[PDB]
């Protein structure tokens, strides 16, 4: 009995809830299922007596694994949770339907990932669905987890004379004005909100800090809905979606200065 | 730093797992070490991050009073996955750096890029193991820069195909890697208890005692409960009897007493605490039978 064989074995087991039922239910050498592997089946032969433990290690494993679900919550989207746990959604309920559509899966350090699976499903959930403004509360913190997983091993991009859209920033054109609860964060999830667009840009101030949200004007949006790709600082002031075909200088100018504060852009030099 | 050696004794403290729930119970200068659980300060490895940028201010409010020692819990580290590719290397590792630990311990447990499958699952006692974790650990200290201690560990279950008893394996684990030990004397303790077997002279006199750095205290459930190692009670007297043993046979270099988190540790346990001063006399008592042996 490999020490791998006995690990690759549990994994399995306490993924699947159907192979758990059976073990529990039988004690017997074959009524528990022989169509585990030889390899196996000699490794529940073991556990043959004390099957009172693999119900408890199993039932530990799931509990842990439902409370990771708000940890992974926690640390990525922190106002969501705090949104949702305001409007009193069961979120034992929703962590125990998210984690068996995974099998029982366990992200481990992978948080970021852990939390932008889970605010995708919660996206779809039907008790968020008449909760239109913190589902759009929950997009905004989507990106701000697609922002530091997009910096784990970014693609180096040199000075290149030409303005270039960094990687220590995001941008989320939001349905309703959440602002209203970034101000005011004891609101967030109670109170109602307009349905009115607003351009609020995820930045890190530092590689080792929270990430902050602030808005920026529908033209600094379009200066970095340009930049997607570098442009080369003359194409990029004529490129305003062919609405604009001049330089407006000052106007733009210091909308591009603010960005590169805010550590959104790269100037070209 | 080519060979580690055991500090020299620093003395006697509380493992500070309450980040709030300690600091106001925390009294006078008699403790000037605290130990951080490295995971809760941990930051997610599909991130950029090395530290919870909200745990950096504490680290610096933390690290200019007290001492702060390391402990790797779901890191990782006797897994079969890459070590590489762990995260006691890609965090755990900087963590300790960054902390300025005079060295860090983990548990011997299983874990591969997962972190709620490690308790329950001890190490399966086995010359084969042997081999394997001792490599493991040799490397991971080399990568930590600091000595690295293993936990004793606390089941209900030893895991199957062990060719030997757990204290043989320890001995062998760190004559092979030149690591050290973590004592937690409770979970001897819960061991003797729910083990068939388990010779608690046996387990003392087989451990290199040399290689003991840190010890834990704690308590842990009373009879009737449903299980043990809650970690929450008065640290029962056998526990104490250890104590008092281990400090006349070997010479380690910490003690922490360890209680439970936030949240029930297990599935069904409570929140409350207002027996701050039973900690205070659980601290007092360690550091009279410390000073009792002391160097
Ligand atoms: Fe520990
Ligand atoms: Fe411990």
């Amino acid at each position: 009995m490999e020490a791998e064989q006995v690990w690759k074995l549990w994994r399995r087991v306490l993924r699947d809830e159907r192979l758990q039922a059976q073990l529990f239910s039988a004690t017997d050498a074959t009524h528990w299922l022989s169509g585990f592997s030889e390899s196996e089946s000699k490794i529940l032969s073991v556990y043959a007596q004390q099957f009172d433990r693999v119900k408890w290690f199993v039932e530990n494993y799931q509990f842990r694994l439902v409370n990771s679900f708000l940890n992974a919550l926690e640390t990525g989207a922190p106002l969501s949770l705090r949104a949702l746990l305001h409007i009193n959604v069961d979120l034992n309920a929703q962590s125990k339907a998210f984690l068996r559509d995974r099998q029982w899966r366990d992200y481990g350090p992978q948080v970021y990932t852990y939390c932008e699976d889970v605010l995708g499903f919660l996206a779809e959930a039907d008790e968020l669905q008449g909760y239109p403004e913190i589902l759009d509360l929950m997009r905004l913190e989507r990106e701000s987890v697609r922002l530091y997983r997009g910096l784990v091993d970014p693609e180096s991009l040199p000075a290149d004379n030409r303005y270039q859209r960094t990687s220590m920033a995001r941008l989320y054109e939001t349905r309703f004005a959440l602002s209203g609860w970034l101000r005011q964060k004891d609101q967030l999830g109670l109170t109602r909100l307009p349905e009115s667009t607003e351009h609020v840009l995820i930045y890190l101030p530092t590689l080792q800090a929270r990430h902050k949200f602030t808005l920026i004007n529908a033209q600094a949006a379009r200066l970095y809905n340009c930049l997607e790709q570098p442009q080369s600082a003359a194409g990029l002031f004529m490129l305003i979606n062919s609405d604009s075909a001049s330089v407006p200088g000052s106007a733009d100018l210091a909308l591009l200065d603010r960005l590169e504060q805010l550590n959104a852009i790269r100037k070209p030099l | 730093m080519p060979d580690f050696v055991k500090p020299a004794p620093i003395g006697v403290g509380i493992q500070y797992n309450p980040e709030i729930l300690d600091w106001f119970p925390f009294e006078d200068i008699q403790v000037d070490i605290l130990e951080i659980l490295l995971d809760n300060i941990m930051a997610p490895m599909d991130g950029p991050q090395i530290i919870k940028p909200s745990a950096q201010a504490m680290i610096e409010r933390l690290g200019q009073k007290f001492t702060l020692l390391a402990h790797s819990n779901y890191g990782c580290d006797f897994g079969f996955s890459a070590l590489e590719e762990t995260a006691a290397v890609q965090r755990h590792v900087p963590l300790a750096k960054m902390l300025n630990s005079p060295w860090v311990a983990n548990h011997c447990f299983y874990g591969d890029q997962s972190w709620l499958d490690i308790w329950s699952s001890p190490i399966q006692f086995s010359a084969a193991e042997v081999a394997r974790c001792a490599d493991r650990a040799q490397s991971l200290q080399t990568l930590y820069g600091m000595p690295l201690a293993h936990e004793n560990a606390a089941y209900y279950l030893e895991c199957p195909g062990a060719e030997m008893r757990e204290a043989e394996f320890l001995a062998r684990l760190v004559q092979r890697s030149g690591t050290f030990l973590h004592l937690d004397l409770h979970n001897i303790y819960t061991n003797h208890l729910n083990l068939k077997g388990f010779d608690l002279k046996d387990y003392m006199d087989t451990l290199p005692l040399d290689k003991v750095i840190s010890v834990h205290l704690a308590g842990g459930s009373w009879h009737g409960g449903l299980y043990h190692d809650w970690h929450d009670a008065c640290v029962p007297e056998p526990v104490w009897d250890l104590y008092e043993d281990l400090l006349s046979r070997a010479q380690p270099s910490a003690v922490i007493l360890e209680y439970q988190g936030q949240a029930h540790h297990a599935q069904t346990r409570i929140m409350d605490a207002s027996d701050e001063s039973m900690i205070v006399r659980d601290v007092q008592r360690a550091q009279a039978i410390w000073s009792r042996y002391n160097r």
